[PDB]
């Protein structure tokens, strides 16, 4: 991981490239921000009982 | 001809000993195998689950009962490795395969024999193949009759003589705007329209584009002489 | 000749988000880059055989702007510029015949690889070597092209098959109340039969299949608790899960050594079609073959070849 | 809304981006399924409405670059996904950073997609441009034409199996 290039080299396993496209890795779009949504529940449970 | 075939091998010697890339159908054969080789002895090293990859270290480590749940996941993981490259030489020997029995199809038709077929032994009209030797595989020299140069031609379906249409028997009707000539559709040698270059069908009223020329009757002069 | 592109990723189908279930992937080895190389061969060879059958000519065949047949009417085979895009009427019918559902496939992580080639510039292969054909004949497949009239040009096709050519000028107003009466057949039977480009509809069934089967097994839990990986990671021990994860990434494993392996054999079924059909474009289109039944029944004339999905259409004229 | 998000929603945790659905539910009905069975759209259990999940994260990523005896440039294709990260354009196999659109046709050097190709060509850069067919060659057609070979040339062509 340094530019484009040099993941091709690695791809490659050399450091000769050749005239082409080569596929490297995929696309991740990680989240944003953490999202909680649950009901609305006031009432504590009977577990003394 | 003769100028053209050594001046056209000499280019094949140039052109191979310049580019080294022609063969590469040959060298993917070479590196095809060779990863598929690699890959399979690069599997050895991979746990596939189990602890360790060595044998040793899970017998010598493991009690008895252990050490065959993780020698298992060897086994296993192994075992389908191999299936995996037997999987995988099955279809590549059923590509090889196919361009061999082509191959063998150039030899009896390009090589041995003159093939009729269109562009089957390369451009143009074939006329031999010569073989040569190459590392897993063939080489074919196709020498092939291409034309090069054409001129336009004014050209007419029959001539109308004596009332009935004529045709030519081999070849095509061509002119320079002056007299009308018999050749060859591949090449250009004038010859004069003659009983004996055509033959005579039907009438001079069907033929659509018919022109009115002598014909040339080689009896003629010869019955006057 | 073609077939759908499809990139599958062996890290997220296998491991849905999931970096423990990815870090005990690796104990696999190479089996997941192996699996991407294979069926990323398979797209690079599905498009070899648009090249190897397609475009059988470095040039852009044109008609001229007088076109005198003879009495033969081409309008059918012969592209439309009116149309949005360029396409013979026959063509229109074969595109129209031959049937998001991709979007779902990319939500769920298949990858749908467009074609190298164009419909439209397939469409131009074709238009150029009906173009050639008319008028250029079996000389511009065979080197550089010869000016024939179409007339004479028949002449010397029947003088091949063993009818002497005077058949031609006789008859020739017969042989177009046949030709052109042939080719209105083709369109009333292509746009009335839909089942007859049936063969070209089970490539896109096979892969709906096969694509379609692919996903379904990621929802069986293989002998897990649960097929979901954010379940097991939720519920179970450290130690427990890594045993649920096994049997969740052996299944998953499986199941797409399976589909690559069934697209490899797929993959040498239609490369031996598109060798068969190259090899038609030569003998039957390009030039005349003298083969039996090859290029149809009957003496082979002339061949039309015809733009189609995922494939190529012949229309061979016979005696 | 309408961004890709870590949403936890009634005990069901995942990653996907989050957009209002017009589909409606019956008022028992909570989470949808796909074709796939995996999920289509959730009901918010706090205030109730039919939520819509699209997964997040699809797409490659290619790297298109002359050899390198020619230059180390370098064009990046993002596959399947137009440019949002972020010469920036966009083709139909996807967003192409590092590559200048030629309108003029060129013979295809490096391959792309949906008849486009890349060249490294000229102050030499890396270009896209849409693949030529070849030069358009005009037949002449007439009745009373006819062309005759006047010259002809012997070739010898390499052919080479495995």
């Amino acid at each position: 991981a340094l530019d484009p290039l040099s993941e091709t080299k690695c791809t490659l396993k050399s450091f000769t490239v050749e005239k082409g496209i080569y596929q490297t890795s995929n696309f991740r779009v990680q989240p944003t921000e953490s999202i909680v949504r649950f009901p609305n529940i006031t009432n504590l449970c009977p577990f003394g009982e | 001809i003769a100028n053209q075939f050594n001046s056209a091998i000499g280019k094949i010697q140039d052109s191979l000993s310049s580019t080294a890339s022609a063969l590469g159908k040959l060298q993917d054969v070479v590196n095809q195998n060779a990863q598929a080789l690699n890959t399979l002895v690069k599997q050895l090293s991979s746990n596939f689950g189990a602890i360790s990859s060595v044998l040793n270290d899970i017998l010598s480590r493991l009690d008895p009962p252990e050490a065959e749940v993780q020698i298992d996941r060897l086994i296993t993981g192994r075992l389908q490795s191999l299936q995996t490259y037997v999987t995988q030489q099955l279809i590549r020997a059923a590509e090889i395969r196919a361009s061999a029995n082509l191959a063998a199809t150039k030899m009896s038709e390009c090589v041995l024999g003159q093939s009729k077929r269109v562009d089957f032994c390369g451009k143009g009209y074939h006329l031999m193949s010569f073989p040569q030797s190459a590392p897993h595989g063939v080489v074919f020299l196709h020498v092939t009759y291409v034309p090069a140069q054409e001129k336009n031609f004014t050209t007419a379906p029959a001539i109308c003589h004596d009332g009935k249409a004529h045709f030519p028997r081999e070849g095509v009707f061509v002119s320079n705007g002056t007299h009308w000539f018999v050749t060859q559709r591949n090449f250009y040698e004038p010859q004069i329209i003659t009983t004996d270059n055509t033959f005579v069908s039907g009438n001079c009223d069907v033929v659509i584009g018919i022109v009115n020329n002598t014909v040339y009757d080689p009896l003629q002069p010869e019955l006057d002489s | 000749v073609s077939m759908t592109k499809t990139s599958v990723d062996c890290t997220m189908y296998i491991c849905g988000d999931s970096t423990e279930c990815s870090n005990l992937l690796l104990q696999y080895g190479s089996f997941c880059t192996q699996l991407n190389r294979a069926l990323t061969g398979i797209a690079v060879e599905q498009d070899k055989n648009t090249q190897e059958v397609f475009a059988q000519v470095k040039q852009i065949y044109k008609t001229p702007p007088i076109k005198d047949f003879g009495g033969f009417n081409f309008s059918q085979i012969l592209p439309d510029p009116s149309k949005p895009s360029k396409r013979s009427f026959i063509e229109d019918l074969l595109f129209n015949k031959v049937t998001d559902l991709i979007c779902a496939q990319k939500f769920n992580g298949l990858t749908v690889l467009p074609p190298l080639l164009t419909d439209e510039m397939i469409a131009q292969y074709t238009s150029a070597l009906l173009a050639g054909t008319i008028t250029s004949g079996w000389t511009f497949g065979a080197g550089a092209a010869l000016q024939i009239p179409f007339a004479m040009q028949m002449a010397y096709r029947f003088n091949g098959i063993g009818v002497t050519q005077n058949v031609l000028y006789e008859n020739q107003k017969l042989i177009a109340n046949q030709f052109n009466s042939a080719i209105g057949k083709i369109q009333d039977s292509l746009s009335s039969t839909a089942s007859a480009l049936g063969k070209l509809q089970d490539v896109v069934n096979q892969n709906a299949q096969a694509l379609n089967t692919l996903v379904k097994q990621l929802s069986s839990n293989f002998g897990a608790i649960s097929s979901v990986l954010n379940d097991i990671l939720s519920r179970l021990d450290p130690p427990e899960a890594e045993v649920q994860i096994d049997r969740l990434i052996t299944g998953r494993l499986q199941s797409l050594q399976t589909y690559v392996t069934q697209q490899l054999i797929r993959a040498a079924e239609i490369r031996a079609s598109a060798n068969l059909a190259a090899t038609k474009m030569s003998e039957c289109v390009l030039g005349q073959s003298k083969r039996v039944d090859f290029c149809g029944k009957g003496y082979h004339l002339m061949s039309f070849p015809q733009s189609a999905p995922h494939g190529v259409v012949f229309l061979h004229v016979t005696y | 809304k309408n961004k890709c998000v870590n949403f936890n929603f009634n005990g069901l945790t995942g990653t996907g981006v989050l957009t209002e659905s017009n589909k409606k539910f019956l008022p028992f009905q909570q989470f949808g399924r796909d074709i796939a069975d995996t999920t289509d759209a959730v009901r918010d259990p706090q205030t109730l409405e039919i939520l819509d999940i699209t997964p997040c994260s699809f797409g490659g990523v290619s790297v298109i670059t002359p050899g390198t005896n020619t230059s180390n440039q370098v064009a990046v294709l993002y596959q399947g996904v137009n440019c949002t990260e972020v010469n920036v354009f966009q083709t139909r196999a996807g967003c192409l950073i590092g590559a200048e659109h030629v309108n003029n046709s060129y013979e295809c050097d490096i391959p792309i997609g949906a008849g486009i190709c890349a060249s490294y060509q000229t102050s030499q850069s890396i270009i896209a441009y849409t693949m030529s067919l070849g030069a358009e060659n005009s037949v002449a057609y007439s009745n009373n034409s006819i062309a005759i070979p006047t010259n002809f040339t012997i070739s010898v062509t390499t052919e080479i199996l495995p």
